[PDB]
RNA sequence: GAACGCGCGAUACUCUUUGAACGCACAUUGCGCCCCUUGGUAUUCCAGGGGGCAAGCGU
RNA sequence: AUUCCCACUGUCCCUAUCUACUAUCUAGCGAGGCUGUCUGAUCAGGCAUUGCGUAAGCAGUAGAGUAGCCGUUACGAUCUGCUGAGA
RNA sequence: AUGCCUGAAUAGGGUGAAGCCAGAGGAAACUCUGGUGGAGGCUCGCGAAUUUGGGUAUAGUAGCAAAUAUUCAAAUGAGAACUUUGAAGACUGAAGUGGGGAAAGGUUCCACGUCAACAGCAGUUGGACGUGGGUUAGUCGAUCCUAAGAGAUGGUUUCAAAGGCCUGACAGGCCACCAUCGAAAGGGAAUCCGGUUAAGAUUCCGGAACCUGGAUAUGGAUUCUUCACGGUAACGUAACUGAAUGUGGAGACGUCGGCGCGAGCCCUGGGAGGAGUUAUCUUUUCUUCUUAACAGCUUAUCACCCCGGAAUUGGUUUAUCCGGAGAUGGGGUCUUAUGGCUGGAAGAG
């Protein structure tokens, strides 16, 4: 069960880091818009 | 295998890494 | 059927690996216990920022 | 399940000497040194392969015609051909905005 | 090795100044329909190459045979 | 002084390859250039032989 | 790492036997069955550091099953008899 | 201890990370189930260690020299356990006790004669002794080039007068930048098959073929007289001038995984031969049935071009990637890697 548990964790960490980059690629690219 | 034949003397006495001779001093 | 590969690297490379691997094995265990080994972002971590810091001296 | 070997100077597999194995006329598996195979021409600007210029070695080349290494278009044989579109659209476009930049500048002097 | 499917080209490649000797060569082999039949190969070697002539035709065979020039060297096998 | 050969050096009981060693390299009998000449179809090619190559914004 | 429970053991009571190797001298010199595998298959054998009591053959209408018909070809493990036989 | 340049090697078994597909629960986030996918400080056979070649830096006693299995007949010879032939038994078992190479060795290769010494018994044997024979290249290497680095010139291009070329019925002009050494595993123009000796082979012989350099001749083209055409396009061609100057490609470049294709080997059916076994059974067990470099015709995934304008979103890989920055669809262009037919070539084997 510790196991599964810190696999689950492991997965929020990943998806926010993929999700905070994703943002941060659109931000950036924004300001090349214009 | 540390020297090879000198020309000037022909002994086997010609450092092939230093390319000087230890019995003649070639060149 | 056993590939020309795996021959080769079985009749020359395996003993060092294994010896090499033994030994990275016992050094790993052998530092597990002691203290004083830690990787740099984990010194990061424990350091703190800067405002961490005067927030310390404080 | 007859066994060969090189048959030069180099004992080593190294990328100059490789070896294919074949079956002669008299009836026994010999091996046959391959040379490196040749390498398509490449595009100056983009650099993917060139249509229509034959595949040969840099010292082969020497010894066909320039039809077999050659496009009849302008850059034939160095570029692309949508490279060359590119070229020439961007070039009529520079020079088009050149006359528009002359042309602005002297209205803004002929004030004074 | 180069073959050739003109008789006219064989000819005048044995018409030459600096020819040699020509080869005749009969080989028993057999067709799609399964019936064999007797072909003929002609080889006469230019200035740096050996043009060969297969013909399937016995008829033409002989013909070309009948036309080789008489002082011309000619290898039965 | 050394190497290879028949005391001597292809003229061998004139003087090969070297060596302070000298066209350049060199643990290779490797790589050049210049002048004359000869031969093989020959103005072009190829080869052999001989002999060589360590000016000024000054007065 | 230590201590208790059960089971086993030549550790021991208490030694004994076999195989291999070794040691010695001489010539010269000289400080019946089973597993795996192979002989084309049976039969009969070889190898695997002993590897770990009913013969071969024939017969039966008895015989797991394979293979012919809607009383019936053939193959056939196993079993029974020749057979306390064979060696 | 830390390096640098150029090569070889970085294998296998097991487990199964992101990502993706189809389902179920939930308003999302998400969480389970099956598959797919094939990753790692995963496993298996301040410290230590971290494959490898070449180059290059900072008493007749001890004992028998230890690698198992030998036996029978014949030959030679003065002499045979040790030499030779045949038969039997046994061994290495492609990761060899089998065939080659770099380095190194230098005649140890082959033949004839011999046993004084040597091969720790013997020997008629020999990697011994004595005398001879033997190594053949335009295509294989070196030779050429540069790598780390080394090293002249006045420390490696530096307050150096450091060199070549061009024009013109001696003057003018152009350009910059340093020798050389350093790899028989790096880069590199080109040869294959068969046969042949006591000992030589991609080197000799026979046949067949390519590469580079050079001088030249002929045909054809260069179409009114002067450097050619076709297709919308990708591009095609028997050609189809091109100085200074400025660029581009090949050479020329990390490692791993699965998928597709070709070739060699392995497996296998029929048939044409030869060999073995057969008291009984066994259409049975073994072996031959091959096609070189080179050359002509033809043959492509990818990529690109043209038409066209797509949501009811389609196409599509084992791996979820692609499309108004133009998909699906329809029709074309190209590289010839690699197959097929043919010549070489059946005359060979
Ligand atoms: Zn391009």
């Amino acid at each position: 069960e510790q196991e599964r548990l810190r696999k689950i964790e492991e997965r929020q960490k990943i998806r926010q880091e993929r999700k905070e980059v994703m943002e941060e690629q659109l931000k950036t690219f924004k300001e090349s818009l214009n | 295998k540390s020297h090879t034949l000198c020309n000037r003397c022909g002994r086997r006495s010609f450092h092939v890494q230093k390319k000087t001779c230890s019995s003649c001093g070639y060149p | 059927k056993v590939s020309k590969s795996t021959k080769k690297f079985q009749s020359k490379h395996l003993k060092h690996t294994l010896d090499q691997r033994r030994k990275e094995k016992i050094q790993k265990k052998r530092i597990q216990g002691r203290r004083g080994n830690k990787t740099d972002q984990e010194k990061a971590d424990a350091a703190g920022t800067r405002e961490q810091q005067q927030l310390k001296k404080s | 399940a007859q066994r060969v070997t090189f048959r030069r100077r180099n004992p080593y597999n190294t990328r100059s000497n490789k070896i294919k194995v074949v079956k002669t006329p008299g009836g026994i598996l010999r091996a046959q040194h391959v040379k490196k195979l040749a390498t398509r021409p490449k595009c100056g600007d983009c650099g993917s392969a060139l249509q229509g210029i034959s595949t040969l070695r840099p010292r082969q080349y020497a010894t066909v015609s320039k039809t077999h290494k050659t496009v009849s278009r302008a850059y034939g044989g160095s570029r692309c051909a949508n490279c060359v579109k590119e070229r020439i659209i961007r070039a009529f476009l520079i020079e088009e905005q050149k006359i528009v930049k002359k042309v602005v500048k002297e209205q803004t002097e002929a004030a004074k | 090795a180069r073959e050739i499917t003109d008789i006219k080209q064989f000819l005048e490649l044995t018409r030459r100044a600096d020819v040699k000797t020509a080869t005749v060569k009969i080989n028993k082999k057999l067709n799609k329909a399964g019936k064999p039949f007797r072909q003929t190969k002609f080889k006469v070697r230019g200035s740096s190459s050996l043009y060969t002539l297969v013909i399937n035709d016995a008829g033409k065979a002989k013909k070309l045979i009948q036309s080789l020039p008489p002082t011309l060297k000619v290898n039965r096998l």
